[PDB]
C-alpha cells in the first residue's frame, strides 16, 4: 500500500514529466500542500511550472533507470 | 576491620570500596555518628563554624595578596576605564611559544588573566589606592583568620566547652546579633565611610598616619551634639566632579541624593554613609527587644504562645512552635538557608540596577559575571533550604508535641497544597510553551503580524508609578500634583527621576512584549521547583504507597520492585529531581538577563525586542550569533586570549556528557561488569601477584544519583561561565 | 533432620566440563559452600555457573562460593526432578556447618520444633517516630 | 494610544512590513506564466495577505515600534478603550472548557452507578455520551445549582495519608 | 582527539596528530585503494576499468557538478 | 457473632492501610479470638494487586 | 546485615518463606491467626536485601519488612 | 551518529562541489584534513559552520526544517 501510494503521488502530485526533460536543472517534487493556515510557503518553487515539497527519496531516478516516460505507466 | 571511618563502626567493618566513598559522605552528619549526644553535637557544630570562618578570611586574604603582587592596581587607579583588571599571573610549563605571546594583557611583563570578580572597583570605591595598603590589609586578614582557627580549637577543650543551655538561648543571641553583629558593625562601617572613603574620594589622603589630625567635616561634631544635624548635608558633590581629585568636590557627608554620580555611574558615596548610619541606629534600637538577664525585654515563647487568632482560624495557633524550632537544628538551618537564599537574589537584583561601585557600569564582563554568580549561588542555597525542611520533618518532628498547631495543620491538607501547586505549574507550562510555539510557527510561515504579542500592562504600570514617563500612565511619582511627587520633591526625587528617565543605565529597563513571555517562563520554573521541593518535604514522612517511609530515613534507594516499583521514592530523591529544575530556572533567568543587557550595551535594543518572541530567534541571535568568537579560540590558524575559554567551553560539555552516563545507566549492569573484571585479574599471569585490599564493587544507587548530579551541575556551570565571560570579554570591555 | 548428616568426602561428583564462573580466591581465603543430594537416575541438570552437567547416580556433591548459588540449585532440583538436597558451609579452618534444612523437615513447614525470632507483636504503623529514638542508637522497628 | 503604543492605522513600520511581504510574494510572480496554477496560487496568497493587513488594522488593533500588533489584557484598561475584543473575551474559552468538564463529570457520575463502571470506560456508552454532550449547553446554571445543594463535593471520603 | 585539542589550545600545533605534524597514515587502506585502481590491468583483463571511481584518478561530472571523484586518505 | 453482619458494607479505620476511609464488603468474620478477624473485600485493587484484607474489630466502622 | 521484622498482622500463608532465595525466613507455630503459624527470621545474617518477601506478602500493609543496614561480604552478594 | 557525520563532512569537503575550467571547487573549503583532528574543529567547522541554513531557514520554502529542528530538540 505504501509503495502504491508513492507511485500514485509521483503519477498525480509530482513533476516527473518536467524533470524528465531537464534532470540537471529541475528539482524533484512529489507532494503538494493544501493552503489552510499559512502553509503556501512550504509549496516551494521547484521549477518546471510546478510547486511542492522537494523529495529526497530517489524515486525519480529509479523511475528513470527502468524505462517510464509518461504518468500513465505510474 | 579497618579504621578510616572513625565515626562509624558499621562502615568501618565494610570489606569493599563502599567504605571509602561513604567515609567521605557521612563525614558531616554529626546527628548520625557513633556515640553522639546532644551536647557533643552542639559543641562539634560550634567548632566547625570557626573553621569555616577561618577558611573564609584566609581566602579573601589570598585574593588581596594576589592582586597586590601581580595585579595592576596602581595602573588601574590612574585610568579606570581603558585598562583591564588583572587577577593573577599564569605559570604553565605546558604553554607554548604563542600561548605566552597571546596571554600577556593589561600592560604586564608575563602572561596573566583578566579578573571578572570585580574587586578592583570595590577596593577603589572603599578607599584603597596604593599597592601597599592591599599588602598590609592582606596580612591583617591572615592574622584574623589565624585567631579564628585558635578560637575553634580553644572551644574544643575541657573547661572551655559551652554547655547545652548556652546553645539553647535565643534571647541573648538575638539581642547580641541584632545589636553588635548587625548594628555596631554597621556603625563602624559608616564611620569608615565618613572618615576614609569620603575624604579619599575627594583627593584628601587619609590613612592610619593622618586620620587623627584631619576632621571629616569642617563643623567637627559641633552639630551632632547640637540641634543642627542638617549641617552634615550642606554642600554635596556637584555634577562636574572627578572621583579622583577635588575638582568640584563638596564638604557634606550625610546627604540624601537619589540617582547616581555623573562620572562613575554609581551611587553617591555621601549617601551610603547616611544609609549605613540609619541602618545602624535602627538595628541597635531593635536589638533591645528580647529579655536577657534583666527586668525588661520580650520573651519569644510568650509572643509565640500569644499569637493565636480567635474563632479557630489556625486552631492552636503557634503553640509549641517555640520548642519545635528551638529543639530542632534542621528547622533553624532551613529558615537560615531560606533567608540567605532570598537575600542573595536580592543582592543580585539590586547590584545590576543600582551599581554601588565606581566605574562598574563600564565594565561589562564584571557585571555579567557578578550577576550570574550571585543568581546561581542563590539557586543552590534555595534548594538546600527545602532539603533541610524535609530532613526536619523526617528526623525531628514529634506530632504529639505540637498537636493542632499551624505546623501540624498544614500537614493535614498536604494533598490540597501539592495539588494546587500542580495546577499552577501545568497552567504556566501549557500556556507559555503554546504562546512560544504559536509565535514560532507563525513567524516560520513568513508572517510576523499573526504572532500573539501581550504587552505587560501591569509591570509597565508599576514603572510608570515609580517615575518612568515613557509609557504614559499619568499616575503618582510621574505626575506633578500627586502628594507623593510633592513629597520628597526637594529630598531625592530629582536625582531619582533623572536616573530612572535615562535609557542608557540599567535602572528600570524599558520592558515590552518580549519580557512578558520570559517573565512567565521564570514563574513557571519557580512554581515547578517549589512543587518538587514542597512535595518531597510534605510527603517525606509517609505516603499512601509507602506509609512507613519515616522509619527508613531520608536517603534510601527504594523499597524493592514490589507494589508497582518504588524507584526514587525518598525525599533525597525528590531533592535530587529538583536540582535539575533549579538549574533550568536559573539558566532561563540568566539567559534573559544576558540577552537584554547584551542588546542594550551595543545600542541595538531593537534586536532583542523583536527577535526574543520566538525560540528560533533565541537560538539564532543568542546562542549561535554570540558564539562566533568563543569557538574561534583555537583553529588551525593559531590561537588567542579566548582559547582558554574555548577549551573550558568544551570541558564543560565533556563533564555534562559524563554525568548523563551515571543518570541513565543503573548499578546492576555495572555490578556484573565489575565481576567479570575481577575474574580477569585473578586468573592472569604476572599480575596476580598483587591484590586489592578492599573488594572492588560498583557505586550504590544513591551514590550514582549524587555523582551524576555533580557531573551534570559542574558541566552546566562551566559551559555557561565560559560562554558568558568569552562572549562578553570577546566583543566588549 | 533427625540428626545433622555429617558432610563426608569421597562422594561422586557430577560429570562436568570445566566452567569459568566459580571458586575464586574467596573460596579459599574466606569460605565456600557445598551441596549434597541423592539422584535416582542419570539426567542432565543446569548448573548456576554456566553450562549443563549430568547427574551421576547415587550420591552427588557440588561446591560453590555463595549461599544463593546453592539455594538456587536446591530449588531447581526440588521443583524439576523432585529431590531432597542439603548444603553446608565450609569455613577457612575447615569447620563444616549444616545449613539447609536446619530443622530438617523443610523451611516452609511448621514441625512445632522451632522458636520464633525477630517478631514484633505490634502492627506496622504503630511504630514510634525517628525523633523519639534519638542518640539511642536504636530504631523504631528495633525498639 | 495607551501604554506608549500607537494605532496600527498610523504606524510606518506596519506599512513598511506590509510592503515587504507584498514584494517578496510578488518576486515569485515573474517565475510563472500569467495564467497557470502556480500563478493562481500566488495570486490567492497575495489577496489573503492584503486582506489580513486590512483586517488586522482599522479594528482598534495597535502595534509598537516594529509594526507588530500588541494586545492589551487588563480589564478596565481594555474596556475604557476599544480593546476589549483582543483578549478580554476569555469567556469563550471558559465556556468551552466548562462544557468539556461538565460533560465528563456527568458521564463519570452516571456510569459509576452500575455494576463494574470499568468496562464502561474502555468501551464508551455512545448513546449516553451523545445524550450528555447535547444536554450540557447551560453548564454554568447546572454548576451553580449543584454547588448550593452540596452535590458537587465530598465531606471526608478521600484516600489521604496526612 | 583530546591530545590534539590540548596541543592546539596550548599554542603548540607541531605536537599534534595531524598531517603537517606527527602523522598516522592508513597505509593498509591506501594499499587496497591502489590495488583496486591498478587491478583492471593485471587481475581483471576483461574489465574495462575499475569497479568504482572512489580510488581512481578520473573525476566525472554531469551538469557542471561532480559525480564521483577519487577519495584520498590521511 | 462478635463482628459485624456478614455481607454488610463497612468502613476501614486503619490509618496505614491502602483502603483508609474507604467502603468494603465484609466477606467473613472469624470467631476464634484472633487479633484481626473481620475479613473484608473491596472493589478496587491495592498497589500490590490484592483486593481483600482482614481488619480488627476496632478499625471497622459502619458506612456513613 | 539487613534487619528483617515480622509484624503481628501476619496471616501465615507461607509465601515469604517460599519467595526467600537465601533461606532466611521460617515458619514457627503461633496462636494468633487461622493458620496457627507465623513467620520468623533466624538467619538474618544471610539476608541479601532483594526484598522478594515484601513482594510475596499479601496483607496490607506488609507483615514482613526488610530494613537495609550495614553491608558485609554475604549481604553484598559478593562471590569473590 | 558519528558514522553519518563523518560521511556528510567528508563528502562535502572532498568529493561534492562543482567543476569549472580552472579546477574543481568543493562544497566546503576542503577543510576535512585540516579541521577534523580536533574536537573543536567539529563543533566549529561542522555543527556551527553548517546548520546555518537550518538556522536561517525561516520564511523560505524549507521553513519546515527549522520547525522540525527546534521540535526534535524538545
Ligand atoms: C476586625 C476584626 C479582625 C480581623 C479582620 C482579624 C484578622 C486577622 N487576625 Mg485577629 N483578632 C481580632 C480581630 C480581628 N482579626 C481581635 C478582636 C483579637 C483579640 C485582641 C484578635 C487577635 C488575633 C491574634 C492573637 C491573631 C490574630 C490573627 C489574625 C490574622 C489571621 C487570622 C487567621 O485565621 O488566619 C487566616 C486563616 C487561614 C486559614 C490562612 C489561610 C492560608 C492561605 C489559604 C494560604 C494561601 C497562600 C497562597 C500561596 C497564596 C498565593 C498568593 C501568591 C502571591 C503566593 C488575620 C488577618 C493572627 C495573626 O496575627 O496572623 C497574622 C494572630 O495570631 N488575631
Ligand atoms: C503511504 C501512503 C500514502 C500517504 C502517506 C499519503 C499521503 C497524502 N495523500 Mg495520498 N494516496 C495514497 C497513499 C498515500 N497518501 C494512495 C495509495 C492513493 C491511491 C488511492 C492516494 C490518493 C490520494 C489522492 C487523490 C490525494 C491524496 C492526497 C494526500 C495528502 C493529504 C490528504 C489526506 O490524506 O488528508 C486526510 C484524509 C482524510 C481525513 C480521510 C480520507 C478521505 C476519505 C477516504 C474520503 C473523503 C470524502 C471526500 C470529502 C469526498 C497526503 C500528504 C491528496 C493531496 O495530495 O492533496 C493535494 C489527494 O487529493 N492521496
Ligand atoms: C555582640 C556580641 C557578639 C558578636 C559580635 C558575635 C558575633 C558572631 N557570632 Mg555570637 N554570640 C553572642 C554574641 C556575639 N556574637 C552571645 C552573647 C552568644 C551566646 C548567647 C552567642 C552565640 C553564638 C553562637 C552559637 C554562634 C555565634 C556565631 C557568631 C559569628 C557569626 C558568623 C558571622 O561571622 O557572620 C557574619 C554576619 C555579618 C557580617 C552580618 C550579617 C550579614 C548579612 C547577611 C548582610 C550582609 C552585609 C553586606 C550586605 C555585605 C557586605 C560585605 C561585602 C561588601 C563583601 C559572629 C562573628 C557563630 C559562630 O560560631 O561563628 C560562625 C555561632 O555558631 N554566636
Ligand atoms: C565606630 C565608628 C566611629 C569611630 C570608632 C569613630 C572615631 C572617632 N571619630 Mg567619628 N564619626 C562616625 C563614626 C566613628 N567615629 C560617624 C558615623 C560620623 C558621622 C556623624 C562621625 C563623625 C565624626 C566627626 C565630625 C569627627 C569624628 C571624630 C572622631 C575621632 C574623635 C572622636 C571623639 O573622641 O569624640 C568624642 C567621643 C565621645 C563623646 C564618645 C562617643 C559617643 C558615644 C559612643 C555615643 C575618633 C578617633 C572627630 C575627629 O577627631 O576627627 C578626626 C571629628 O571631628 N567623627
Ligand atoms: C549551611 C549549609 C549546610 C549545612 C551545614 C549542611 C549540613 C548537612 N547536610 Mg546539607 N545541603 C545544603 C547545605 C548544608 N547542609 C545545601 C545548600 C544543599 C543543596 C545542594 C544540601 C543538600 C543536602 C542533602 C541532599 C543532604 C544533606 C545532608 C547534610 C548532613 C550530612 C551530609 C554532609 O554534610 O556530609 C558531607 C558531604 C560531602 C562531603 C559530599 C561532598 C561532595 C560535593 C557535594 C561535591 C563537590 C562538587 C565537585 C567535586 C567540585 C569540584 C569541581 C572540580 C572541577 C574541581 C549535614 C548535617 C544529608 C543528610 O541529611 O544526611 C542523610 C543529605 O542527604 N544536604
Ligand atoms: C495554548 C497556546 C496557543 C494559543 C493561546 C493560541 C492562539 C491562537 N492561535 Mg495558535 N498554535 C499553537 C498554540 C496556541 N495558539 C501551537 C502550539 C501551534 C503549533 C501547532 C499553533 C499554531 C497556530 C497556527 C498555524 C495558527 C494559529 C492561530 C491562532 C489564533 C487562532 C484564533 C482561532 O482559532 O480562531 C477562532 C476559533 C474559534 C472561534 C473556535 C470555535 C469554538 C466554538 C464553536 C465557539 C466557542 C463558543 C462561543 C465563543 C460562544 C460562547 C458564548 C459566551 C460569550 C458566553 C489564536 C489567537 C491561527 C492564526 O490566525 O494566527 C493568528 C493560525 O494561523 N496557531
Ligand atoms: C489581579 C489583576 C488585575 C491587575 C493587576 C489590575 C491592574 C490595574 N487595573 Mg484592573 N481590574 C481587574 C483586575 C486587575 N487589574 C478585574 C478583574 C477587573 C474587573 C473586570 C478590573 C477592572 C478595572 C477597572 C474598571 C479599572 C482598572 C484599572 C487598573 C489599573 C490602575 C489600578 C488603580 O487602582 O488605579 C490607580 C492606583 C493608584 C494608587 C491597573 C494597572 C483602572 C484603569 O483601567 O486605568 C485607567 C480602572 O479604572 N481595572
Ligand atoms: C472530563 C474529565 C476531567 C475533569 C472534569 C478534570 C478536572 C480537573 N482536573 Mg484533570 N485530568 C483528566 C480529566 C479531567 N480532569 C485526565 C483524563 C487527565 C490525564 C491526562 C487529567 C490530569 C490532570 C492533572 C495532572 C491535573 C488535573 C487537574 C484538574 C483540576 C484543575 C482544572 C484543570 O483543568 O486541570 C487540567 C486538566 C487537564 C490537563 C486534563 C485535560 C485532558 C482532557 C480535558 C480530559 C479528557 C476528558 C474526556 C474527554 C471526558 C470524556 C467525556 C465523556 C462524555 C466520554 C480539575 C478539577 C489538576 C489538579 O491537580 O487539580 C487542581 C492537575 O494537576 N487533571
Ligand atoms: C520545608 C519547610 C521548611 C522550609 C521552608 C521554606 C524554604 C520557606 C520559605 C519561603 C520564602 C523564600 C519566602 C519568601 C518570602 C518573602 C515574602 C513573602 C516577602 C515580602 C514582603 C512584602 C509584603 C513587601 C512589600 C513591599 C514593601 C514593603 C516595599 C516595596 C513595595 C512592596 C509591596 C514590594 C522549614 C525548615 C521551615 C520547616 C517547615 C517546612
Ligand atoms: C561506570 C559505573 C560504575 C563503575 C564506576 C567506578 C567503579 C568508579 C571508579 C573508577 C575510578 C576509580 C574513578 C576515578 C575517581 C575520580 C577521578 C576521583 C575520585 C576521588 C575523589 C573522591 C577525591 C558504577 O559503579 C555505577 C553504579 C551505579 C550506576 C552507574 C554506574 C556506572 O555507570
Ligand atoms: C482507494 C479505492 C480506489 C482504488 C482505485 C483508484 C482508481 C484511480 C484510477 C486513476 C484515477 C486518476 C484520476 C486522475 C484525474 C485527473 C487526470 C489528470 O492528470
Ligand atoms: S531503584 Fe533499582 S532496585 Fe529500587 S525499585 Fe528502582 S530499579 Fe528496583
Ligand atoms: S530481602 Fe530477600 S534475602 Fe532478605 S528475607 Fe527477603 S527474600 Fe530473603
Ligand atoms: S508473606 Fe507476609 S503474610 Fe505471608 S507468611 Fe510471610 S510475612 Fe506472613
Ligand atoms: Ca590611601
Amino acid at each position: 500500500i505504501w509503495l502504491s501510494g508513492m507511485y500514485f503521488h509521483g503519477a498525480r502530485f509530482s513533476n516527473y514529466e518536467g524533470w524528465l526533460s531537464d534532470p540537471t536543472h529541475i528539482k524533484p517534487s512529489a507532494q503538494v500542500v493544501w493552503p489552510i493556515v499559512g502553509q503556501e510557503i512550504l509549496n516551494g518553487d521547484v521549477g518546471g511550472g510546478f510547486q511542492g515539497i522537494q523529495i529526497t527519496s530517489g524515486f525519480f531516478q529509479l523511475w528513470r533507470a527502468s524505462g517510464i516516460t509518461s504518468e500513465l505507466q505510474l | 576491620t579497618k579504621l578510616f571511618p572513625k565515626f562509624s563502626q558499621g562502615l568501618a567493618q565494610d570489606p569493599s570500596t563502599r567504605r571509602i566513598w561513604y567515609g567521605l559522605a557521612t563525614a558531616h552528619d554529626f546527628e548520625s555518628h557513633d556515640g553522639m549526644t546532644e551536647e557533643n553535637l552542639y559543641q562539634k557544630i560550634f567548632a566547625s563554624h570557626f573553621g569555616q570562618l577561618a577558611i573564609i578570611f584566609l581566602w579573601t586574604s589570598g585574593n588581596l595578596f594576589h592582586v597586590a603582587w601581580q595585579g595592576n592596581f596602581e595602573q588601574w587607579v590612574t585610568d579606570p576605564i581603558h585598562v583591564r583588571p588583572i587577577a593573577h599571573a599564569i605559570w604553565d610549563p605546558h604553554f607554548g611559544q604563542p600561548a605566552v605571546e597571546a596571554f600577556t594583557r593589561g600592560g604586564a611583563s608575563g602572561p596573566v588573566n583578566i579578573a571578572t570578580s570585580g574587586v578592583y572597583q570595590w577596593w577603589y570605591t572603599i578607599g584603597l589606592r596604593s599597592n601597599q595598603e592591599l599588602y598590609v590589609s592582606s596580612v591583617f586578614l591572615a592574622l584574623v583568620s589565624a585567631v579564628f582557627l585558635f578560637a575553634g580549637w580553644l572551644h574544643l577543650q575541657p573547661n572551655f566547652q559551652p554547655s547545652l543551655s548556652w546553645f539553647k538561648d535565643a534571647e541573648s543571641r538575638l539581642n547580641h546579633h541584632l545589636a553588635g553583629l548587625f548594628g555596631v558593625s554597621s556603625l563602624a562601617w559608616t564611620g569608615h565611610l565618613v572618615h576614609v572613603a569620603i575624604p579619599e574620594s575627594r583627593g584628601q589622603h587619609v590613612g592610619w598616619d593622618n586620620f587623627l589630625s584631619v576632621l571629616p567635616h569642617p563643623q567637627g561634631l559641633t552639630p551632632f551634639w547640637s540641634g543642627n544635624w542638617a549641617a552634615y548635608a550642606q554642600n554635596p558633590d556637584t555634577a562636574s566632579h572627578a572621583f579622583g581629585t577635588a575638582d568640584g568636590s563638596g564638604t557634606a557627608i550625610l546627604t540624601f541624593l537619589g540617582g547616581f554620580h555623573p562620572q562613575t555611574q554609581s551611587l553617591w558615596l555621601s549617601d551610603m554613609a547616611h544609609h549605613h548610619l540609619a541602618i545602624a541606629v535602627l538595628f541597635i534600637v531593635a536589638g533591645h527587644m528580647y529579655r536577657t538577664n534583666f527586668g525588661i525585654g520580650h520573651r519569644l515563647e510568650a509572643i509565640l504562645e500569644a499569637h493565636t487568632p480567635p474563632a479557630g482560624g489556625l486552631g492552636a495557633g503557634h503553640k509549641g512552635l517555640f520548642h519545635t524550632v528551638n529543639n530542632s537544628l534542621h528547622f533553624q538551618l532551613g529558615l537560615a538557608l531560606a533567608s540567605v537564599g532570598t537575600i542573595t537574589s536580592l543582592v543580585a537584583q539590586h547590584m545590576y540596577s543600582l551599581p554601588p561601585y565606581a566605574y562598574l557600569a563600564v565594565d561589562f564582563t564584571t557585571q555579567a559575571s557578578l550577576y550570574t554568580h550571585h543568581q546561581y549561588i542563590a539557586g543552590f542555597i534555595m534548594c538546600g533550604a527545602f532539603a533541610h525542611g524535609a530532613i526536619f520533618f523526617i528526623r525531628d518532628y514529634d506530632p504529639e508535641q505540637n498537636k493542632g498547631n499551624v505546623l501540624a495543620r498544614v500537614l493535614d491538607h498536604k494533598e490540597a497544597i501539592i495539588s494546587h501547586l500542580s495546577w499552577v505549574s501545568l497552567f504556566l507550562g501549557f500556556h507559555t510553551l503554546g504562546l512560544y510555539v504559536h509565535n514560532d510557527v507563525v513567524q516560520a510561515f513568513g508572517t510576523p503580524e499573526k504572532q500573539i504579542l501581550i504587552e505587560p500592562v501591569f509591570a509597565q504600570w508599576i514603572q510608570a508609578a515609580q517615575g518612568k514617563s515613557l509609557y504614559g500612565f499619568d499616575l503618582l511619582l510621574a505626575s506633578s500634583s500627586s502628594p507623593a511627587y510633592s513629597a520628597g520633591q526637594s529630598l531625592w526625587l530629582p536625582g531619582w527621576l533623572e536616573a530612572i528617565n535615562n535609557n542608557q543605565n540599567s535602572l528600570f529597563l524599558t520592558i515590552g512584549p518580549g519580557d512578558f513571555l520570559v517573565h512567565h517562563a521564570i514563574a513557571l520554573g519557580l512554581h515547578t521547583t517549589t512543587l518538587i521541593l514542597v512535595k518531597g518535604a510534605l510527603d517525606a514522612r509517609g505516603s499512601k504507597l509507602m506509609p512507613d517511609k519515616k522509619d527508613f530515613g531520608y536517603s534510601f534507594p527504594c523499597d524493592g520492585p514490589g507494589r508497582g516499583g518504588t524507584c526514587d521514592i525518598s525525599a533525597y530523591d525528590a531533592f535530587y529531581l529538583a536540582v535539575f529544575w533549579m538549574l533550568n530556572t536559573i539558566g532561563w533567568v540568566t539567559f534573559y538577563w544576558h540577552w537584554k543587557h547584551l542588546t542594550l550595551w551595543q545600542g541595538n535594543v531593537s534586536q532583542f525586542d523583536e527577535s526574543s518572541t520566538y525560540l528560533m530567534g533565541w537560538l539564532r541571535d543568542y546562542l549561535w550569533l554570540n558564539s562566533s568568537q568563543l569557538i574561534n579560540g583555537y583553529n588551525p590558524f593559531g590561537m588567542n586570549s579566548l582559547s582558554v575559554w574555548a577549551w573550558t567551553f568544551l570541558f564543560g560539555h565533556l563533564v555534562y556528557a559524563t554525568g548523563f552516563m551515571f543518570l541513565i545507566s543503573w548499578r546492576g549492569y555495572w555490578q556484573e561488569l565489575i565481576e567479570t573484571l575481577v575474574w580477569a585479574h585473578e586468573k592472569t599471569p604476572l599480575a596476580n601477584l598483587v591484590y586489592w585490599k578492599d573488594k572492588p564493587v560498583a557505586l550504590s544507587i544513591v551514590q550514582a544519583r549524587l555523582v551524576g548530579l555533580a557531573h551534570f551541575s559542574v558541566g552546566y556551570i562551566f559551559t555557561y561561565a565560559a560562554f558568558l565571560i568569552a562572549s562578553t570579554a570577546g566583543r566588549f570591555g | 533432620p533427625w540428626k545433622q548428616p555429617e558432610l563426608d568426602p569421597d562422594t561422586p561428583s557430577p560429570i562436568f566440563g570445566g566452567s569459568t564462573g566459580g571458586l575464586l580466591r574467596k573460596a579459599q581465603v574466606e569460605e565456600f559452600y557445598v551441596i549434597t543430594w541423592e539422584s535416582p537416575k542419570e539426567q542432565i541438570f543446569e548448573m548456576p555457573t554456566g553450562g549443563a552437567a549430568i547427574m551421576r547416580k547415587g550420591p552427588n556433591l557440588l561446591k560453590f562460593a555463595r549461599k544463593e548459588q546453592c539455594m538456587a540449585l536446591t530449588t531447581q532440583l526440588r521443583s524439576k526432578f523432585r529431590q531432597t538436597p542439603c548444603f553446608y558451609r565450609v569455613y577457612a579452618d575447615g569447620k563444616v556447618q549444616y545449613l539447609h534444612p536446619k530443622d530438617g523437615v523443610y523451611p516452609e513447614k511448621v514441625n512445632a520444633g522451632r522458636v520464633g525470632v525477630n517478631q514484633n507483636m505490634r502492627s506496622i504503623g504503630k511504630n514510634v517516630d525517628p525523633i523519639k529514638v534519638k542518640f539511642t542508637g536504636s530504631a523504631p522497628f528495633e525498639i | 494610544d495607551i501604554a506608549g503604543l500607537t494605532p496600527c492605522s498610523e504606524s510606518k513600520a506596519y506599512n513598511k512590513l506590509e510592503r515587504k511581504e507584498l514584494k517578496v510574494l510578488d518576486k515569485r510572480l515573474k517565475q510563472y506564466e500569467p495564467g497557470s496554477a502556480p500563478y493562481l496560487a500566488l495570486q490567492a496568497t497575495k489577496e489573503r495577505t492584503e486582506n489580513r493587513f486590512k483586517t488586522y488594522a482599522k479594528q482598534g488593533l495597535l502595534c509598537g515600534n516594529d509594526g507588530l500588533p500588541h494586545l492589551i489584557s487588563d480589564p478596565g484598561l481594555a474596556l475604557r478603550f476599544n480593546h476589549a475584543g483582543e483578549v478580554f473575551i476569555t469567556f469563550g474559552f471558559l465556556y468551552v472548557a466548562g462544557y468539556i468538564g461538565h460533560v465528563g463529570r456527568q458521564y463519570i457520575i452516571l456510569s459509576k452507578e452500575d455494576a463494574k463502571p470499568t468496562d464502561k470506560e474502555i468501551i464508551l456508552d455512545v448513546p449516553l455520551a451523545l445524550k450528555l454532550a447535547f444536554q450540557g449547553w447551560a453548564w454554568p446554571l447546572a454548576s451553580i445549582q449543584e454547588l448550593r445543594n452540596g452535590s458537587l463535593l465530598e465531606k471526608d471520603e478521600n484516600i489521604t495519608v496526612s | 582527539y583530546i591530545h590534539n585539542d590540548t596541543m592546539s589550545a596550548l599554542g603548540r600545533p607541531q605536537d599534534m596528530f595531524s598531517d603537517t605534524a606527527i602523522q598516522l597514515q592508513p597505509v593498509f587502506a591506501q594499499w587496497i585503494q591502489n590495488t583496486h585502481f591498478t587491478a583492471p590491468q593485471l587481475t581483471a583483463p576483461n574489465a574495462l576499468a575499475a569497479t568504482s571511481l572512489t580510488w581512481g584518478g578520473d573525476v566525472v561530472a554531469v551538469g557542471g557538478k561532480v559525480a564521483m571523484m577519487p577519495i584520498a586518505l590521511g | 457473632e462478635i463482628g459485624p453482619k456478614r455481607g454488610s458494607l463497612v468502613k476501614v479505620l486503619r490509618p496505614e492501610s491502602y483502603w483508609y476511609n474507604q467502603v468494603g464488603k465484609v466477606v467473613s468474620v472469624d470467631q476464634s479470638g484472633i487479633r484481626y478477624p473481620v475479613v473484608v473485600r473491596f472493589e478496587n485493587q491495592n498497589y500490590a494487586g490484592v483486593s481483600t484484607n482482614n481488619y480488627a474489630l476496632d478499625e471497622i466502622e459502619e458506612v456513613k | 546485615a539487613h534487619v528483617v521484622k515480622i509484624y503481628d498482622t501476619c496471616i501465615g500463608c507461607t509465601q515469604c518463606v517460599r519467595a526467600c532465595p537465601l533461606d532466611v525466613l521460617e515458619m514457627v507455630p503461633w496462636d494468633g491467626c487461622k493458620a496457627a503459624q507465623m513467620a520468623s527470621s533466624p538467619r538474618t545474617e544471610d539476608c541479601v536485601g532483594c526484598k522478594r518477601c515484601e513482594t510475596a506478602c499479601p496483607t496490607d500493609f506488609l507483615s514482613v519488612r526488610v530494613y537495609l543496614g550495614n553491608e558485609s561480604t554475604r549481604s553484598l552478594g559478593l562471590a569473590y | 551518529s558519528i558514522v553519518i557525520f563523518h560521511f556528510s563532512w567528508k563528502m562535502q569537503s572532498d568529493v561534492w562541489g562543482t567543476v569549472t575550467d580552472s579546477g574543481v571547487s568543493h562544497i566546503t573549503g576542503g577543510n576535512f584534513a585540516q579541521s577534523a583532528n580536533t574536537i573543536n574543529g567539529w563543533l566549529r567547522d561542522f555543527l556551527w559552520a553548517q546548520s546555518s541554513q537550518v538556522i536561517q531557514s525561516y520564511g523560505s520554502a524549507l521553513s519546515a526544517y527549522g520547525l522540525m529542528f527546534l521540535g526534535a530538540h524538545f
